[PDB]
């Protein structure tokens, strides 16, 4: 009856089925407190920032798998060509249940850095900017991985999106707590509240780089949030439809990227439904009603090199899939990459 | 006069020269082992435990003698009463309230049985060392959260376990979604594993057979809900 105890039920029928004798080890982790990577914000003082945490004993885990882009013994390209850069991002060893001190401001006034679970880094990483770049965030708030896109130093122009003007505002406070009044105040930056299934009428063919991080059944939360809940039984139609709207968000995605251009869909959750599904209606839909071809990139290199932090569910049929275990209790994170040919 | 002892001694089981060559060693040393012929049993068992805290020569018999006839009552006799002298010597010369406190505990607090209460008293000697209060806790944990009913709470020795064992396997195995809380009249829709493969057995065959995870995982575990309890208290 409570909302939170829908969602379980439903998550148990569900993920048994998909996930086997893995489920257990994924559900108590769900259950149990989530793990969390720092963030250093590249505006802040970044060196001195990154220094004080390693001193608590966390590491960069970006640096730490980039390190190791060509050991594996191939890469399909160096790292440079395949993860955005820049990003700094520490998480304590695996196993170790630290927390890291809520950030403050620092010398020129803002945060030092953002918490956040470090799997929602990967979409981002996995996005593949570069300096230059024209990009997109489609579903943007509250704004991490829009944060994350910004730290790069990689996006000429930013459009940061997200239907609901409330969470806008969330994202709004976030940009300026982090980001200083000139990059967020400029040319750069272009926030917006519009449908995003609108995309390929407003700006088709546009962007260099397309994140489309959907709204989703957000399973963690779901389990723990009992407000608001999308498990409660005056959302069962929105709850049901959510693949049709998350199809559409992701096709207008690759409507609004250049022929050439790549986009990265991501979920926080870990059904089939809303994730392989999704990026195999999108792809369909836009070889039957518009005859743009796009193609799945293989990340199997990517995940490879980091899973010395998180742990994958190794066979997503496309895209991948990191599961919350004990010893890494990040995700449920799902991510694919793909490229818009035609 | 060794004869006016060495004749009720070896009449009475004293197996070899042994733990008399041991008591020599160690008119109080006669009628003790009496008592405890009385208590019952034990004709090997107590030379063990006379050689684990010989202090029982030390006691006083009257004192001792009350202490047999209080434990008779409880249903301590017929003897055995084995392992509780064994792993809980101090029964016998530790303060009467405590022993009473725990029965009184036990008994109309958390209900059970002078049956229920004699049996746990004998399996789960540790309840008597234990804090009174967490002790009740303990109970309403098995009752309320667990939904063990008295006479499963008594069969499995479930008293027995600390509080903090009980919490770590049983709430692994929840968030596992290995063991369901009984609804109403006791169903859950897959059967949850035996009392005792969750607590009698070691961390290393619960976690390979019950648990079904690795070590590591159920140590990140014990962290992790050692937080959250000191956390919501
Ligand atoms: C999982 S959240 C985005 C999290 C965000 N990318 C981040 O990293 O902080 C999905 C978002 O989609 C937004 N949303 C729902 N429907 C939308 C639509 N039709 N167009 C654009 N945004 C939508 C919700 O307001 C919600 O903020």
């Amino acid at each position: 009856f409570p909302a939170v105890r829908l969602a379980l039920q439903n998550f148990d029928m569900t993920y048994s089925v998909q996930f086997g004798d893995l489920w257990p080890s994924i559900r108590v982790s769900l259950l149990s407190e989530q793990k969390y990577g720092a963030l250093v914000n590249n505006f802040a003082a970044w060196d001195h920032v990154s220094a004080k945490l390693e001193q608590l004993s966390a590491k960069d885990f970006v640096n730490e798998a980039i390190s190791h882009w060509e050991l594996q013994s191939a890469a399909p390209s160096p790292a440079s060509w395949a993860c955005s850069p820049n990003l700094r991002c520490f998480t304590f060893d695996r196993g170790d249940i630290s927390r890291f001190p809520p950030a403050r401001p620092g010398s020129l006034g803002v945060m030092e850095y953002y918490l956040m679970d470090a799997a929602s880094l990967l979409p981002v990483l996995a996005l593949g900017l570069q300096p230059g770049d024209i990009v997109l965030d489609l579903c943007a708030a509250p704004g991490g991985k829009t944060l994350a896109l910004l730290q790069t130093g990689c996006c000429r122009n930013l459009a940061a999106n997200d239907l609901s003007p409330s969470r806008i505002a969330r994202l709004q406070k976030i940009l300026h707590s982090y980001v200083p009044e000139e990059i967020r105040d400029g040319n750069q930056v272009r926030v917006t509240s519009w449908d995003g299934r609108k995309w390929g009428e407003l700006e088709g063919d546009t962007y260099d780089r397309v994140l489309v991080d959907v709204p989703c059944t957000t399973d963690r939360h779901s389990l723990h949030e009992e407000e608001n809940n999308i498990f409660k039984r005056s959302r069962k139609k929105e709850r049901q439809i959510l693949p049709v709207l998350q199809v559409q968000l992701l096709a207008a995605g690759l409507l609004a990227t250049k022929p050439g251009g790549h986009v990265v869909y991501s979920t926080c959750s870990l059904s089939h439904l809303q994730n392989e599904y999704v990026v195999q209606g999108a792809i369909e839909l836009l070889a039957n009603q518009y005859s743009i071809q796009v193609q799945v990139e293989d990340l199997t290199h990517f995940r490879r090199v980091f899973m010395d932090t998180f742990c994958f569910f190794s066979s997503c049929q496309v895209g991948e899939l990191v599961i919350p275990n004990l010893m890494a209790n990040f995700g449920p994170m799902y991510f694919c990459k793909m490229r818009r040919l035609t | 006069x060794x004869x006016x002892x060495x004749x009720x001694x070896x009449x009475x089981x004293x197996x070899x020269x042994x733990x008399x060559x041991x008591x020599x060693x160690x008119q109080q040393l006669l009628d003790i082992i009496s008592e405890f012929i009385l208590l019952g049993l034990n004709p090997e068992p107590v030379c063990v435990v006379l050689k684990k805290s010989p202090q029982l020569l030390k006691l006083p018999i009257m004192q001792m003698r009350k202490r047999s006839s209080y434990l008779q009552k409880l249903g301590l006799g017929e003897g055995k009463l084995k392992r509780v002298l064994y792993c809980c010597p101090e029964i016998f010369t530790m303060r009467q309230q405590d022993i009473n406190d725990t029965v009184r505990l036990l008994k109309e607090k958390c209900l059970f049985t002078v049956q229920q209460v004699t049996k746990i008293l004998h399996s789960c000697p540790s309840v008597l060392r234990e804090d009174l209060g967490q002790l009740e806790y303990k109970f309403q944990y098995a009752y309320f959260r667990m939904g063990i009913k008295h006479p499963d709470i008594v069969k499995s020795e479930y008293l027995q376990y600390s509080l903090t064992k009980i919490k770590q396997r049983h709430i692994y195995l929840e968030r596992l979604g290995r063991y369901q809380t009984p609804d109403k009249k006791g169903q859950t829709q897959i059967p949850n594993p035996l009392l005792k493969d969750i607590l009698r057995v070691s961390e290393a065959e619960f976690l390979a057979r019950t648990a079904c995870t690795s070590v590591e995982e159920f140590q990140v575990f014990k962290k992790l809900l050692a937080r959250e309890e000191e956390e919501s208290e």
